[PDB]
């Protein structure tokens, strides 16, 4: 069990997990606020 | 040691030694191979045993009593969509807070046993449980019933997990049945009682 | 600089007209209720509300009917460059400041080599929020003079 | 010790002599003395400005709505005008005296007591120090000199801390509350008190 977690902590595996989460987040935001050329809140 | 094993005649894993309630040497993948995860997972299985037990009570009992004519409860499947005295969202929010309070304190006891059992306001309301996951106290043992000799709690707790395991299967039973059959759980019982050899998964 | 507002520029309201007509051209060939007809319609509405927001938030359009950005800092236009820009600089430090903390954190170990190819997740979890307050934390380091070193560079 | 998070232990440096030591500084923002020493005043000056500041926002709108008096919203107060007040000059004027009082306080923490040995007469005695950096009570700053400097400082400052800590939060409420509601703070309270389960930030969005 410990060895599995350690392997999951090596750099490449984190990268896909981290970037994959990042890709999902940006895609969602563009799905809800599309075209987004300016920041018209303030 | 010689306790019954899920797979008779097999060699149970070393980290399962029959001490814990409900230990039939079942862990093919060794999710609880290391002691720490076991400790956490013991809690995980424990709470899952209680939620489904209410869920099984929550689904089957009303649908049973509404199948006969005594009451009006609708299907649990579409229970969420129903409109109650206010919007669902806020109730869920209210549920987020209050549960987070217990799921907060319970969390503290898990990470640090015995540091949470005294009432933050009226300090003479201290809780009595000693085992992690068994709070004890007057709120959760209005007459005791947990403070006893071993080989009895081990019996009793096994009577708590072994029922809980029975719940978690049943509620996922009510889950998938409602999806690929069009009716409630009790109908899926009865249509299986009229022609047991015909009306099954194989329609 | 002569860039008329997009809500006024007839060229801007021309591009909006063609791209709608071009999509409506591709639509009068499928069934009025099939899946293609809906997806086409979905993009049509997305386009019209795209053009409206560009003619609403004060984007200035040239003679191409296209938006132009004024990055000069005229604070009539702060949400075009300056506001998104500060939003980036906040994030960029957060990535920068957190990573610095970790390397320092694992620096005092038997071999920092192993703790970077095999990242310590728990230690990187108690450090991941310290980048919420990087502007405050760093600016104190600069004043206290621990953000930099002086002449001890390689080895130690 | 009754920290903010019951299970969690308090950090090692928030020993507890500072009033309002509820072991709360998760981000490691006070693990250096000179850091921590300069941070305490910030909470003291912020809270005091945030104690009066909410009352000025609060009380003014309370008296106006009821009808005893009339004043613009604190949101709308910035553009107000009666006479002989160019917002240009006022800014310069306020910058001047505040600049004067702020600095001499800054020199006190930078150099304790190096603020009351000078030529200018008649006042060179009180502005020495209160003997506690964030509490410069003197026989001008405490004209009702009503402090013993040690005992209640544990038991009364702890009131002024937990008073301020609340007040700083409250002001943050109005800024966001006015940012969304477009209205007055009590108006926000009056609206929510009307139909609480329908007048909520979930509905405000
Ligand atoms: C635990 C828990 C489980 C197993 C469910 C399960 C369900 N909820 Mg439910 N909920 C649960 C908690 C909660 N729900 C809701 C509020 C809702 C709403 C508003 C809805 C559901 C719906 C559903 C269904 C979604 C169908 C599906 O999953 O397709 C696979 C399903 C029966 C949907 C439904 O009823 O569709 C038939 C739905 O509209 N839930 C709240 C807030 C009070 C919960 C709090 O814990
Ligand atoms: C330090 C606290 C402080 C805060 C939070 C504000 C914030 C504000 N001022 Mg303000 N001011 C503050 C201090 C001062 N102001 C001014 C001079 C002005 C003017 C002339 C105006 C404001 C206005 C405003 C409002 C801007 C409208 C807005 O933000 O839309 C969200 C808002 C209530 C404007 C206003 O009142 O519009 C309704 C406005 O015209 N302020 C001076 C003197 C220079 C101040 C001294 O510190
Ligand atoms: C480093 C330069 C750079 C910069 C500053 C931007 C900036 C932007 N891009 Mg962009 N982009 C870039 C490189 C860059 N991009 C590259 C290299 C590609 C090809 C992979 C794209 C492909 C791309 C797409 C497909 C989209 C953006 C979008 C956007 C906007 C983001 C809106 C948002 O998230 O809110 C913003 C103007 C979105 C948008 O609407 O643009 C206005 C959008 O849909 N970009
Ligand atoms: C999430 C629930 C959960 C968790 C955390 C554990 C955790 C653990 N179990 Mg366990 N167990 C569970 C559900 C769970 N169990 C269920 C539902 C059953 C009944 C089938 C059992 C039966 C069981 C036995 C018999 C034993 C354990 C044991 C252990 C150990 C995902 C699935 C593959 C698909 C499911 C979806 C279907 C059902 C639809 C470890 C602590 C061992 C032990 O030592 O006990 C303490 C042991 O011997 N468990
Ligand atoms: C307490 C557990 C329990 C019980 C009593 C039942 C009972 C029933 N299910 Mg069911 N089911 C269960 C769990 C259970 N299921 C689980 C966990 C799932 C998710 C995989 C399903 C999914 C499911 C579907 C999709 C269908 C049924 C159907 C039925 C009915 C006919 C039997 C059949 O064809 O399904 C056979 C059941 C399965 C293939 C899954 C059973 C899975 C359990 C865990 C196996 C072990 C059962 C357990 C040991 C029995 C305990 C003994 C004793 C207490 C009775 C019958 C009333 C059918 C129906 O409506 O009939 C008309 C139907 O279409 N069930
Ligand atoms: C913690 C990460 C970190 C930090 C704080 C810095 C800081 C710096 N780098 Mg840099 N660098 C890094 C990682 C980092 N580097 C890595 C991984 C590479 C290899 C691609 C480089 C390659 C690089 C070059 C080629 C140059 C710098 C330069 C600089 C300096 C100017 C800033 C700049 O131009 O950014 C440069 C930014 C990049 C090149 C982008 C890549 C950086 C990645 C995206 C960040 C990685 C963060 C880390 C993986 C996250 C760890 C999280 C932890 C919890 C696990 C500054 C001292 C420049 C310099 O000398 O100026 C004085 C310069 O020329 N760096
Ligand atoms: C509320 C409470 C309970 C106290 C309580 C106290 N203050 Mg305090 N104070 C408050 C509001 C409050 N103050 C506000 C709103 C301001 C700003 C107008 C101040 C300005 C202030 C100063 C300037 C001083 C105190 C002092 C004292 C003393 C005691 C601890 C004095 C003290 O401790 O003297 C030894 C002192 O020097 N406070
Ligand atoms: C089955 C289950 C978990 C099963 C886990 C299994 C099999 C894992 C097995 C293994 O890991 C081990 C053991 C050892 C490994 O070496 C081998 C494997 C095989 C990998 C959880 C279900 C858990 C089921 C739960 C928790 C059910 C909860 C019910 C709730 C919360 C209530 C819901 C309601 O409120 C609504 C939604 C609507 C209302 O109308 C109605 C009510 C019912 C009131
Ligand atoms: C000063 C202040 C407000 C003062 C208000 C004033 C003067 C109001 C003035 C006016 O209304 C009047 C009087 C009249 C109007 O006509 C004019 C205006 C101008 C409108 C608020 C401070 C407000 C300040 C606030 C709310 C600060 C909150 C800080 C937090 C929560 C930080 C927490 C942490 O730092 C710790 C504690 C430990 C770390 O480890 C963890 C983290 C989380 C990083
Ligand atoms: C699946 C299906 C399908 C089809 O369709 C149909 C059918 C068949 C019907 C189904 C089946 C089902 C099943 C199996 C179920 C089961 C359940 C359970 C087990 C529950 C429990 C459940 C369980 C439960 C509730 C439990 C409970 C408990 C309790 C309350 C307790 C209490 C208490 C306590 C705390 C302690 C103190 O001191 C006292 C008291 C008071 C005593
Ligand atoms: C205003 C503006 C502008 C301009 C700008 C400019 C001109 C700028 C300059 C700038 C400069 C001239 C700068 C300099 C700098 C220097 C230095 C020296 C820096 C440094 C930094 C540092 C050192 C940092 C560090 C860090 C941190 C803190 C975070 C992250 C991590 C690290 C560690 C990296 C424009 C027109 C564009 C537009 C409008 C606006």
């Amino acid at each position: 069990m410990r060895d599995i977690k350690t392997y999951l902590s090596v750099a490449p595996v984190l990268s896909t997990l981290w970037f994959g989460a990042l890709a999902g987040l940006l895609i969602e935001i563009n799905r809800l606020f599309p075209d987004a050329l300016s920041f018209p809140f303030f | 040691p010689e306790r019954p094993i899920w797979f008779p005649g097999s060699t149970p894993p070393p980290w399962l030694d029959g001490s814990l309630p409900g230990d039939f040497g079942f862990d093919p993948w060794g999710l609880g191979s290391d002691p720490e995860s076991l400790r956490w997972n013991v809690q995980a299985e424990l709470v899952h045993c209680r939620w489904a037990m209410l869920g099984a009570a929550g689904i089957f009992i009303p649908e049973l009593l509404t199948k006969i004519g005594i009451l009006n409860t609708p299907s649990w499947y579409t229970a969420g969509e129903q409109e109650y005295f206010t919007d669902t969202t806020t109730l869920f929010i209210v549920e987020l807070i209050l549960i987070g309070w217990a799921e907060g304190r319970r969390w503290a006891d898990i990470i640090k046993p015995g540091c949470v059992n005294t009432d933050p306001i009226f300090p003479n309301n201290k809780l009595t449980g000693t085992d992690v996951g068994y709070p004890g106290g007057l709120w959760f043992d209005p007459l005791g019933y947990g403070t006893g000799s071993p080989e009895k709690l081990k019996e009793l707790r096994t009577k708590e997990i072994k029922n809980g395991r029975l719940a978690m299967l049943a509620v996922m039973g009510a889950w998938f049945q409602a999806e690929y059959t069009g009716t409630g759980p009790i109908d899926n019982l009865f249509a299986h009682l009229a022609d047991p050899g015909h009306a099954t998964i194989f329609r | 600089a002569g860039l008329t507002p997009c809500k006024e520029s007839k060229a801007f309201a021309k591009r909006e007209k063609q791209s709608v007509k071009k999509l409506n051209s591709s639509l009068k060939k499928y069934a009025p209720d099939s899946a293609p007809a809906l997806a086409i319609q979905a993009t049509i509405d997305k386009t019209k509300r795209r053009f409206e927001n560009y003619g609403k938030f004060g984007l200035l359009c040239g003679s191409d009917g296209l938006p132009h950005l004024i990055v000069s800092g005229d604070q009539r236009h702060w949400g075009e460059f300056i506001t998104p820009g500060v939003l980036f600089l906040y994030i960029a430090g957060w990535i920068g400041w957190v990573g610095r903390s970790y390397l320092i954190a694992v620096s005092g170990e038997k071999k920092p080599a192993m703790r970077e190819i095999i990242i310590d997740v728990e230690l990187a979890a108690r450090i991941i929020p310290r980048g919420f307050i990087w502007p405050v934390a760093a600016y104190r380091e600069l004043i206290n003079g621990d953000l930099v070193v002086d002449d001890a560079d390689i080895g130690y | 010790r009754a920290t903010w998070l019951p299970g969690l232990d308090p950090p090692a440096y928030l020993d507890g002599t500072l009033p309002g030591d509820y072991g709360f500084d998760p981000l490691g923002l006070g693990e250096q003395p000179e850091d921590l020493k300069w941070y305490v005043q910030a909470e003291l000056v912020h809270c005091r400005f945030a104690m009066a500041g909410v009352a000025g926002i609060l009380g003014t709108d309370l008296i106006r709505v009821s009808g005893i008096g009339n004043l613009p919203v604190w949101f709308e107060a910035g553009a107000t005008k009666f006479d002989f007040a160019n917002t240009t000059a006022l800014f310069f004027v306020q910058l001047l005296l505040m600049g004067f009082v702020e600095t001499k306080r800054y020199m006190d923490f930078v150099s304790p007591g190096s603020q009351a040995k000078e030529g200018t007469f008649l006042g060179i005695e009180a502005s020495l120090e209160g003997l506690q950096p964030g509490y410069p009570g003197g026989p001008l700053f405490n004209p009702m000199g009503l402090a013993k400097d040690i005992e209640n400082a544990n038991e009364v400052k702890l009131k002024e801390i937990k008073n301020g800590r609340l007040a700083m939060v409250a002001m943050l409420g109005f800024i966001v509350q006015a940012s969304v509601t477009h209205a007055g703070p009590i108006d926000n309270l009056l609206t929510h008190l009307s139909d609480p389960f329908n007048k909520n930030i979930i509905h405000a969005l």
